[PDB]
């Protein structure tokens, strides 16, 4: 079990303890993303207010 | 009012307590996937211990410690006790053991340095072989690892006793089932009642390719045995007669030649486990009945072999048995409205 | 935030009236729109219901809707009749005898537009409304007939708004008319399409439980109401005060309707007071406000199973003997309770009791056991209507039997969908 | 000195915000006002605690943070609070309505048109930064903002900073303190699409503060305040590198070198101790090697799991108070007889140590007790995938009816987007099993 890399501080110390050795989408495609939700929400909505106009 | 959850149809030992459970009027069932439960009675593969103990409200108790496997799959029990300080590569009560992987860590070039010196200092070198059907009792080690290869999963390969105990009349051999019932206190409970699972024909020192004389399994003897019966009915010896039997041909009784080791045997092994599987600060709360086989040999020297983690009772015993498992495992932790265990503790 | 309320026809103006009674007196406001009360949590929420007007004065948000006079004038001379603005009462002359048709497609029709003007300059003072509540009766003819039109085309001009109504249904033991069930189904195949939240409250169970438990010989619409007024103020505390579960119409909708169409709730109160002196304890608010006989849509709900639970105590209690009582209720008759949504019973608790009682409770489940009650009405529409009585009233009006056909299909697809779920 | 911008987002990252800055004002001698003392630089410095304050010319020391919610309610509190001051305004964004707790609402429908406003004032924030390092995001997985607003968040931090390190302080269902019957849903949905943006997240059970604030503070029935101080308490506790003089965990990119060697598997669990109430009478110290010892017992982690069925990846102590390192390596030296700890085959057995010697700082007034010394461990142990568990079963129950799905379609998501995260999410559990069987 040894000690190493201690360093201290008047705040405090740090160190290690070893016990034994080892054994993204672009802006582009968002905003497309985005858009493509407000198109099927608009579609949805276009459905609801033609059968209300029926 | 308490609730339980079945999902291990399978198992007699617990079929058995759902419906003493029941018969209270204290106890009902719900359904398999209904996990507003107090008891679980779970499943022997992939329990899902990870959903226990998050429902609010509900004190939950599960008949299964997560980890036990460790004791109870035979490779994993020959790590155990090797690598365990409790029990260290010089226990007394556990024979030579080896942990072998199929051609397809292991133990073999372990294992050969042990067997060419018992070949050479001119010693009995029989060995046994077996996984978790499938075994080979050999004098030679090219016919075990040939036959380890022809399966496919890590197998075991230990010492074979090569001086038991044989039962007269009949010159027999036997093992002994212990049932241990540990609870969510960790007490460690020992039922009262063993058996001895023997067999049916006289013991044959010559060609080990006959398992009839060899292997003490229930099912082996019904089927494929002689004389399945002749002397004891279903081939299972109770503890009264076999202590009799040691007082009138040997001049003993069962607890001093046997029951003192098999109680120092169970509990070195479930304390030596014991931190890691103890759900004594846990948010749910585990119990667990153990099958413990014991071996006795000549000089009445007991020797462990196998620990099963979903044993089944002898017939007779059902009853007694599944009653003390509602008694202390289960009323313990969920009250209603001269016990049956012997206490291991020292 | 806000929340534009409507009352439609002699049954939803009656409710209706007594709703704003009740609330106005729980908020500390009184007949004049003058704020008097002492506490400060009755008006952190106030603007959820009431407009703020000049001289520190509040005004319901309130549209109240009739085609005959008679109800609406009876509210003016009523008790908090001059709570309300004089604007926001749309009334015609003709009536509406007791007829869906007339309801919705001729004399409703004709009136419905000014109540839609009178709606939008409610909505426009709004800073964000969440949606409208409704209160009506589905058996006579303005609530059913023009309310149900009034709802389709509220949803037109404001389709992502929340709709929530306040359905009272009819029961023969409590009868106007014997077209009663004609109009409820007519409505609730409305209902069905373009609500998101109905609280289905059975007149039914309103009589039962006046006479077997209130002990109340021959019930009246006031002993009724009395009952209805409870239930409104309980189910819409979480919307009107502010507590840990700062709630509105849409997330109630979310937490509660699994699937669109099944979004009818079985409302229950405890204790059942008439018009005491015990104080009830948490366990027994518990146990009165999950029976049968606490509920105002005449259902067993042993008789199905539910799909989500929402319940509110109003007074000062212990939230751990709630918690603890609830969690005893799943717990003890989990069979009830779908499995396939965890945990689907939440809880509110509101410090301020309503008025004379030290603690309340209020029940709003989604039960599959509903579906009794539209199949209680189906067959009292099938058997009328196999024989095509008391059609001719109707189809004066317009109306073809290929429409009384589709609403009858479309309830018993109702009910067939809540079927599909109780033995899921 | 490299600077540190924290975000808030929904109501449960806002309250928890709340807390943890009204305690780093605490430990650090700022006043309600923002006004530091003992800063002798006026006006600017490169101290450590500036990685969390920027400062005005008139003394005033400003958190580097951002508070955005999409209905108002809350933040006002922050805007009429005791620390009002403390906030420059255009650090606290409001929307008009919520997300309804939905997760598609929060990050398609009113997502999409609040988020240009707040990536300009985070970038605001960034601008007045020499070396900005990054991002600690707090919010919790199961509101419609928390979970639907920050993914979206978080995908665009990755295109706007990329270089820049993302931390998550997440906050997991339980239904004891729950608000909606959906939170598996958004749980599911906000992981999956966070997951890759995401280096490092700090989950918090609500159900462990919950038990904790009731066994240990004797708190019969918690409020979020209860368990917005203790959770504040940790937080802080795993801050304090950031803030104070030290060698260990000086910057967010040791957080990852040190704790996450496998990039997705990156949610180390935390155990905390001691928590002892303030109305405790007579209270006996515990001792280096009893709080030590605390950091192993299921009953103080932050997540209810059992690790000694899990492997080890790292594992970093924190203490604050009166330790030094013999006392350390004491206790662990006897911890690592008396328990089951097994670290991966290849990583090192062994403990990342950092102690810095000013005792925890307890709010006045609230519950906890002050102690002579206490301890966070951060520990990435393969457990912590029974709370995975636990979610994926909840959430494959609801969506085998569709139960509720509609209301998430009906905001313009597809129902691939539901079998999808529930397929990385099978993933990931199958990721910790066989790094830890
Ligand atoms: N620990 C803690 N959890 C909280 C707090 N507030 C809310 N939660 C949890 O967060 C979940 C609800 O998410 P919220 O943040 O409240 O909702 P939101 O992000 O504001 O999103 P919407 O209200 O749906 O717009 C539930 O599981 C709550 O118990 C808090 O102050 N502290
Ligand atoms: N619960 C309750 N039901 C009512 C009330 N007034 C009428 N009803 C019921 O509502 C139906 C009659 O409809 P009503 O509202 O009078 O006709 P409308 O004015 O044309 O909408 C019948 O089922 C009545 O029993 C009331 O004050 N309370
Ligand atoms: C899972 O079932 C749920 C049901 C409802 C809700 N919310 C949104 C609530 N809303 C309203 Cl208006 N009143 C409520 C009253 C009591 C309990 C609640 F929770 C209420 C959340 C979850
Ligand atoms: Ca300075
Ligand atoms: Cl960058
Ligand atoms: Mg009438
Ligand atoms: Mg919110």
């Amino acid at each position: 079990m040894e000690v190493i890399e201690l360093n201290k501080c008047t705040s405090g110390q740090s160190f290690e303890v070893i016990l034994k050795p080892p054994s993204d989408p672009s802006l582009e495609e968002i905003q497309k993303k985005l858009e493509a939700a407000e198109e099927r929400r608009k579609y949805q909505e276009a459905e609801l207010l033609k059968h209300l106009a029926e | 009012m308490y609730t339980f959850v079945v999902r291990d149809e399978n198992s007699s030992v617990y079929a058995e307590v759902s419906r003493l459970l029941l018969a209270t009027g204290q106890w009902k069932r719900l359904r398999k996937d209904n996990p507003r439960f107090n008891l679980m009675l779970g499943e022997r593969n992939r329990l899902p211990f990870g959903r226990l103990g998050h429902e609010p409200g509900l004190v939950q108790l599960v008949n299964y410690y997560r980890g036990a496997d460790k004791l109870c799959r035979k490779a994993s029990l020959v790590k155990l006790i090797k690598t365990s300080p409790e029990l260290s590569e010089s226990c007394t009560w556990f024979p030579e053991s080896y942990v072998i992987y199929p051609t397809n860590t292991d133990e073999r070039e372990v294992f050969l340095a042990a067997y060419n010196r018992r070949r050479e200092g001119r010693e009995g070198n029989v060995w046994i072989a077996k996984s978790s059907e499938g075994i080979l009792i050999s004098s030679e080690a090219s016919e075990l690892l040939d036959f380890i290869d022809e399966q496919g999963q890590v197998h075991v390969i230990q010492k074979y006793l090569e001086k038991p105990l044989l039962l007269e009349p009949g010159h027999r051999k036997f093992d002994i089932r212990s049932w241990v019932l540990v609870d969510h206190l960790y007490n460690i409970y020992l039922y009262r009642e063993g058996v001895l699972r023997t067999s049916s024909e006289p013991y044959n020192s010559a060609n080990f390719q006959d398992k009839t004389c060899h292997l003490t399994n229930h099912c082996i003897q019904k089927e494929y045995s002689k004389n399945y019966g002749r002397y004891e009915e279903g081939n299972e010896m109770f503890f009264e007669e076999f202590n009799q039997y040691l007082m009138d041909a040997l001049n003993t009784t069962l607890e001093n030649s046997i029951l003192l080791q098999i109680k120092h045997i169970i509990r070195s092994c479930l304390m030596c486990i014991e931190p890691a599987i103890s759900t004594k600060h846990l948010h749910y709360q585990s119990f667990q009945l153990f099958g413990f086989d014991f071996m006795v040999d000549e000089e009445l020297k007991v020797w462990l072999i196998e620990v099963n983690g979903a044993p089944a009772c002898a017939q007779k015993l059902y009853a007694e048995l599944c009653q003390g498992i509602v008694d202390v495992a289960i009323s313990s932790v969920f009250p209603l409205a001269t016990s049956i265990f012997i206490k291991l503790h020292h | 935030r806000e929340i534009v309320h409507i009352q439609a026809g002699q049954c939803g103006n009656q409710i209706g009236a007594k709703f704003w009674e009740v609330i106005s007196d729980e908020h500390g406001i009184d007949p004049t729109g003058s704020y008097h009360g002492d506490s400060d949590l009755q008006l952190e929420r106030i603007n959820v219901y009431y407009n703020e007007a000049t001289g520190n004065k509040y005004v319901p948000r309130a549209i109240l809707v009739d085609l005959e006079p008679g109800t609406m004038d009876s509210v003016r001379s009523g008790p908090f009749g001059q709570i309300f603005r004089p604007d926001n009462f749309v009334f015609g002359q003709s009536g509406a005898g007791n007829n869906w048709a007339k309801g919705h497609y001729t004399e409703g029709a004709e009136l419905v537009d000014s109540v839609l003007d009178v709606v939008r300059k409610e909505s426009e003072s709004c800073d964000c409304l969440q949606g409208f509540q409704l209160t009506h009766s589905l058996g006579g003819g303005t609530g059913s007939g023009m309310g149900t039109l009034l709802i389709s085309k509220i949803r037109e001009e404001y389709p992502d708004r929340i709709m929530n109504t306040f359905s009272v249904m009819p029961s023969p033991k409590v009868s106007d008319t014997v077209v009663e069930p004609y109009n409820a189904t007519l409505s609730v195949h409305q209902l069905v399409e373009n609500t998101d939240e109905t609280y289905c409250i059975d007149n039914e169970a309103l009589y039962d439980i006046c006479f077997r438990t209130l002990k109340l010989t021959t019930p009246t619409y006031g002993d009724l109401n009395h009952l209805v007024s409870a239930t409104m103020s309980g189910v819409t505390t979480c919307l009107r005060f502010p507590g840990q579960l700062n709630a509105d119409l849409r997330k109630l909708a979310v937490n509660m309707v699994p699937f669109p169409r099944l979004h009818f709730f079985m409302p229950g109160f405890a204790p059942l007071t008439s018009r005491q002196y015990r104080a009830l304890t948490v366990p027994e608010l518990t146990q009165q406000m999950f029976d049968s006989k606490n509920m105002m849509a005449a259902c067993d709900p042993r008789h199905g199973r539910y799909l989500t639970v929402a319940a509110i105590f109003r007074g000062r209690m212990s939230m751990k003997e709630v918690d603890e009582q609830m969690l005893n209720v799943q717990n003890k008759n989990s069979s009830y309770f779908v499995e396939w949504i965890p945990n689907n019973v939440k809880t509110a608790v509101c410090d301020i009791p309503p008025r004379g009682l030290k603690m309340s409770a209020t029940f709003i489940g989604n039960s599959t056991a509903i579906q009794e009650l539209f199949k209680r009405i189906s067959e009292q529409f099938t058997a009328m209507f196999r024989r095509k009585a008391f059609l001719h009233w109707y189809t004066g009006e317009g109306m073809d039997e290929m429409e009384f056909t589709e609403a009858e299909s479309n309830m018993n697809d109702l009910v067939s969908e809540y079927q599909q779920y109780q033995d899921a | 000195m490299r600077e540190c911008i924290s975000i808030h987002v929904g109501q449960a990252g806002v309250q928890i915000g709340n807390a943890c800055w009204e305690l780093y004002c605490l430990e650090h001698g700022i006043q309600p006002d923002g006004q530091m003392p003992s800063d002798k630089t006026i006006g600017g410095g490169d101290d450590s605690f500036n990685t969390f304050f920027s400062e005005t010319g008139a003394g005033k020391h400003v958190p580097r943070a951002v508070f955005v919610d999409l209905e108002p309610t809350v933040i006002d509190e922050v805007r009429t609070g005791t620390y009002r001051q403390l906030f420059h305004p255009e650090q606290l964004i409001t929307g008009k309505e919520d997300a309804a707790n939905n997760y598609a609402r929060g990050h398609y429908t009113i997502g999409k048109e609040i988020i240009d406003l707040v990536l300009d004032r985070i970038r605001k924030l960034a601008d007045q930064c020499t070396g900005l390092q990054g991002f600690l995001v707090f919010h919790s997985f199961g509101g419609g903002t928390g979970s639907g607003f920050t993914s979206l968040l978080m995908e665009r931090l990755s295109v706007d900073y990329g270089k820049k390190s993302k931390l998550e302080f997440s906050i997991y269902p339980a239904p004891q303190v729950s608000t909606a019957v959906v939170e598996p849903y958004n749980s599911i949905l906000t992981t999956h699409t966070t997951l890759e943006h995401s280096d490092c997240a700090f989950m918090v059970d609500n159900e462990a503060i919950y038990d904790i604030c009731r066994r240990n503070l004797d708190i019969e029935r918690p409020t979020y305040t209860n368990l917005n101080r203790l959770i504040s308490q940790i937080v802080s506790s795993i801050t304090a590198s950031l803030r104070f003089d030290g060698a260990l965990n000086v910057d967010l990119t040791e957080f990852q070198t040190n704790l996450v060697p496998y990039p997705r598997i990156h949610f180390p669990l935390a155990t905390y101790a001691p928590v002892i109430s303030a109305e405790k009478a007579y209270h006996e110290q515990l001792s280096v090697a009893e709080i030590t010892n605390a950091c192993f017992e299921p009953a103080n982690q932050m997540v209810k799991c059992d690790p000694r069925h899990g492997k080890y990846m790292a594992c970093c102590l924190l203490y604050r108070g009166d330790v030094v390192p013999k006392d350390v390596n004491a206790a662990i030296a006897t911890i690592k007889t008396k328990r089951s700890i097994q670290f991966v085959d290849w990583c090192p057995t062994g403990f990342k140590v950092g102690i810095n010697y000013q005792p925890p700082t307890v709010v006045p007034g609230g519950d906890l007790a002050k102690v002579q010394r206490a301890v966070c461990m951060l520990s990435n142990t393969t457990a912590i995938a029974e709370a995975w568990a636990r979610l994926d079963h909840k959430f494959d129950l609801m969506y085998a009816k569709r139960a509720f799905v509609h209301w998430y379609v009906g905001e313009g998501m597809e129902e691939g987007e539901f079998s999808e995260a529930r397929e990385d999410m099978a993933a990931l559990e199958k990721d910790y099993e066989e790094v830890g069987v």
